[PDB]
């Protein structure tokens, strides 16, 4: 079906303890493939998937230079936003950014996204027209007028419509064995004791999109097994049947607890 | 300032099989801010070499991390995971049983 | 490592001509590429800014392309005008480094529909003047180090909508006349030589 | 927009100069560039809100700073002949990779070994040709500047006391009088073509002005002839017949 | 590949 490439950034200021901690990661669909952490001795963008290691040094140097420039831009933004919100320089604050592009099975661009948060709340975001901003408060409106003046969206829109799609198309080709294959779950049900519980399990599946009494049912968040696979279970307190729907499954499987 | 309480889950990479190598996980998510302390315990004793994934967040900007360590399960050994956060008035320990 | 090169280094064309100015660079990890025009007095003025991920830009008669993969940029100038005469430089922005290229010096010659070439002698305050010739007429330099020949130079009388090239020659020599002042340069046969 | 000071600068080797720049109002970033013949336009240093941000291949003897009022200074010390160049200031709103810079007029620096060869120009106006008025129905007037060094000259015309620009041409570069001698004096020519009836009007004043940028009155001078300071030599011409 | 953009807030 459809695919995606995303880049996540996080800068957390550390007052009196030095320069802010910067961590950025890159995802194709739900697969991590690149990272950069400022808390390393020699900070460089490092690979996290086999299909990305084939890139030459001109790729990794550019990725490292862009990560370091974003860490520098964030350090200035932290101090700038203290002025905007009139906050003390003694407190830790967090700037998050996410940007990326959604492509369909045909390879064209479905949606481009670029959004920033400050202390966990939305700050400014590129609208889906890739041409206008929505700022969350009057301080973000300061950023918005500066970003409109400097024609920031023009570059974002060119990247999301152009470079983002082209490289996502390349990544899926070089990693078609791991990025375009869907691993179905390994479902089983257990019983935990005039009252008891039935637990519908789903283990080792990719991608993360999985569907398992919409009131009394207890459903945990999808968790990674640590080996690129995922897990999920649901519980309720023969007359019960848990529905299992996944893209890697031939049919939506229904299962009852075999005693 | 937004403060969100972490969702702690303790489990294992492989199914229940005592006597084979396995990976013990402690996946925290939905928390904010990022500053968090996560320790893995063996019979109440801290596990020394504990790995952790690279910090990242979900749609609602809440972070999520994965702490993991290779271990060999035992019917005798009881493992747990301690997570301390600013949202917690006291550290919360979540013990790992095979069927959860 | 960044090396920005431009071709050609100079360009002298008739007005109205579509121009192709080329720019090349060796490092593709740029933030943007710019085209500037430099006038001797006013300095540099940005004409087109192409964002990192963009492939083209446009502004009136100007249209520039960008190909980071091959490290090339082409500026297109449609229907060149005499007011476009300047030096055109491409600039790239790299990581903490800005680079400029050698530049293309552009001279857009106007169209003299009524050429009336002639050589006159101005009243010595000895100056000879070759004026009102077509833009194709090239004023060659002197054959002697004692005669000074300046290159052609267009003056615009916009109040009457008329332009005319001219070249000035002067020398301290006793045996110096305007009939032979520009004889080292190829001159139209219909050039009026008054007595 | 961006303004620089001084416009021109004549100095000797080993000296020290300060180049000043006031960026566009509201701009936080200032840039310095050196344009030379053998290297073209070369990026020296960039300041952003008082903090040095970026540097090209700036010399150890070059020193720069951005002040709290956002105006910038460039100090060039222990000067050499190779330091002769155009120095440009630019400014931008901030550090946006998507936005452009805005350049100033530039400062022209020529460094000479000694100021003994510095000479002011001699100016003379040449009245139009009688045979040209009868033929082209126009009158052109040529201004000539001779024997100046260096080439820091700005020629302008002044008709009837006020300055003009229409019907004016001026050589883009000065002309070397004696390309044999390496330290040859320069020459420059400019023409002013007016209507034949306007020059024939005997109550019209024509005056070409040559702003020669030479030494300052603060420099030393140990020669008996006049000190070649920044002056304005000009030649007058009135209507004839 | 990553986006090349410098845009202070
Ligand atoms: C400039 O490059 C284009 C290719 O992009 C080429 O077709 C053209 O001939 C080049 N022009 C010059 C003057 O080299
Ligand atoms: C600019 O030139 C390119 C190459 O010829 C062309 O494809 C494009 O349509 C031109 N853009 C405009 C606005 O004319
Ligand atoms: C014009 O004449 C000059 C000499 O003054 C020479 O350098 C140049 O090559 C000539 N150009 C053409 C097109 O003949
Ligand atoms: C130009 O005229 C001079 C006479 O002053 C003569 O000596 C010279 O040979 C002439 N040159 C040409 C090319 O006719
Ligand atoms: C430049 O030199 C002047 C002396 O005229 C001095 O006051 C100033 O501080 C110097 N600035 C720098 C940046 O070196
Ligand atoms: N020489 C002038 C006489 C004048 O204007 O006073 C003419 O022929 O018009």
């Amino acid at each position: 079906g459809s695919h995606s490439m995303r880049y996540f950034h996080t800068s957390v200021s550390r007052p009196g303890r030095g320069e802010p901690r910067f961590i950025t990661v890159g995802y194709v669909d739900d697969t991590l493939f690149v990272r950069f952490d400022s808390d390393a001795a020699s900070p460089r963008e490092e690979p996290r998937a086999p299909w990305i290691e084939q890139e030459g040094p001109e790729y990794w140097d550019r990725e490292t230079q862009i990560s370091k420039a974003k860490a520098q831009t964030d350090r200035e933004d932290l101090r700038t936003l203290l002025r905007y919100y009139n906050q003390s320089e003694a407190g830790s604050h967090t700037l998050q950014n996410m940007y990326g592009c959604d492509v369909g099975p045909d390879g064209r661009l479905l949606r481009g996204y670029h959004q920033d948060a400050y202390d966990g709340k939305d700050y400014i975001a590129l609208n889906e027209d890739l041409s206008s901003w929505t700022a969350a408060d009057t301080a973000a409106q300061i950023t918005q007028r500066k970003w409109e003046a400097a024609r920031v969206a023009e570059q974002l829109r060119a990247y999301l419509e152009g470079e983002c799609v082209e490289w996502l198309r390349r990544y899926l080709e070089n990693g078609k064995e791991t990025l375009q294959r869907a691993d179905p779950p390994k479902t089983h049900v257990t019983h935990h004791p005039h009252e008891a519980t039935l637990r519908c399990w789903a283990l080792g599946f990719y991608p993360a999109e999985i569907t398992l009494q919409t009131q009394d049912t207890e459903l945990v968040e999808t968790r990674p097994a640590g080996d690129r696979t995922f897990q999920k279970w649901a519980a309720v307190v023969q007359r019960y049947t848990c529905h299992v729907q996944h893209e890697g499954l031939p049919k939506p499987l229904t299962l009852r607890w075999e005693p | 300032m937004i403060q969100r309480t972490p969702k702690i889950q303790v489990y294992s990479r492989h199914p229940a099989e005592n006597g084979k190598s396995n990976f013990l996980n402690c996946y925290v998510s939905g928390f904010h801010p990022s500053d968090i302390e996560v320790d893995l315990l063996k019979n109440g004793e801290r596990i020394e070499k504990v790995e952790h994934s690279d910090l990242s967040f979900s749609k609602d900007w809440s972070f999520y991390l994965l702490y993991y360590t290779e271990f060999t399960p035992t019917e005798k050994d009881e493992y747990a995971c301690r997570v301390n956060h600013v949202t917690l008035s006291q550290p919360k320990i979540v013990k790992w049983d095979r069927d959860m | 490592k960044q090396e920005v090169t431009q071709i050609p280094a100079a360009l002298s064309v008739p007005e109205g001509e579509n121009l192709v100015l080329n720019c090349s660079f060796t490092d593709s990890a740029i933030y943007n590429l710019q085209w500037f025009r430099q006038d001797p007095g006013k300095g540099l003025t940005s004409l087109l800014l192409i964002q990192s991920s963009q492939r083209e830009q446009t502004s009136g008669r100007l249209n520039a392309s960008l190909d980071k993969s091959s490290g090339r940029s082409t500026l297109y100038i449609a229907a060149s005008q005499p007011g476009d005469s300047a030096t055109y430089l491409c600039a790239v922005s790299n990581f903490n480094k800005f680079y400029f290229g050698s530049g293309t010096k552009l001279n857009v010659k106007p169209n003299i529909q009524n050429p009336d070439p002639a050589v006159y002698q101005l009243r010595d305050s000895s100056v000879c003047l070759f004026t009102d010739f077509d833009s194709q007429t090239n004023v060659s330099q002197s054959k002697d180090s004692d005669v000074y020949i300046t290159d052609k130079c267009v003056l615009d009388m916009r109040s009457m909508d008329f332009k005319s090239n001219s070249a000035v020659a002067w020398s301290n020599k006793s045996d110096f006349a305007c009939a032979n002042a520009f004889n080292n340069s190829i001159i139209p046969e219909d050039t009026f030589f008054p007595s | 927009g961006v303004t620089q000071t001084p416009k021109h600068l004549i100095t000797a080797t080993g000296q020290r100069v300060t180049l000043r720049c006031s960026p566009r109002s509201g701009d936080l970033s200032v840039y310095w560039y050196q344009q030379s013949l053998d290297q073209g336009l070369q990026f020296l240093i960039q300041y952003y809100n008082g903090e040095e941000r970026a540097k090209g291949n700036i010399l150890e003897r070059f020193s720069a700073q951005q002040f709290p009022d956002l105006h910038s200074e460039l100090n060039l010390s222990s000067l050499e002949l190779g330091d002769s160049a155009l120095y440009f200031c630019a400014s931008s709103v901030a550090t946006y990779s998507t936005d452009t810079q805005y350049f100033g007029p530039g400062t022209r620096l020529t460094v000479l070994e000694d100021l003994k060869n510095v000479f002011p120009p001699e100016v003379a106006v040449f009245e139009p040709s009688e045979a040209e008025i009868s033929h082209t129905q126009k009158a052109t007037l040529v201004c000539l500047a001779t024997g100046f060094y260096p080439d820091h000259v700005e020629l302008s015309w002044w008709v009837n006391g006020k300055e003009v620009h229409s019907g004016v041409c001026t050589d883009p570069q000065p002309l070397k009088e004696q390309p044999a001698l390496n330290d040859s004096r320069y020459c420059l020519s400019s023409r002013l073509r007016v209507s034949a009836t306007f020059w024939q009007n005997p109550r019209n004043h024509f005056r070409c002005q040559v702003q020669f940028y030479g030494l300052s009155e603060n420099d030393e001078w140990t020669q008996d002839r006049a000190k070649p300071v920044t002056q304005i030599v000009s030649a007058e011409a009135w209507g004839r017949a | 590949t990553r986006l090349a953009l410098i845009a202070p807030k």
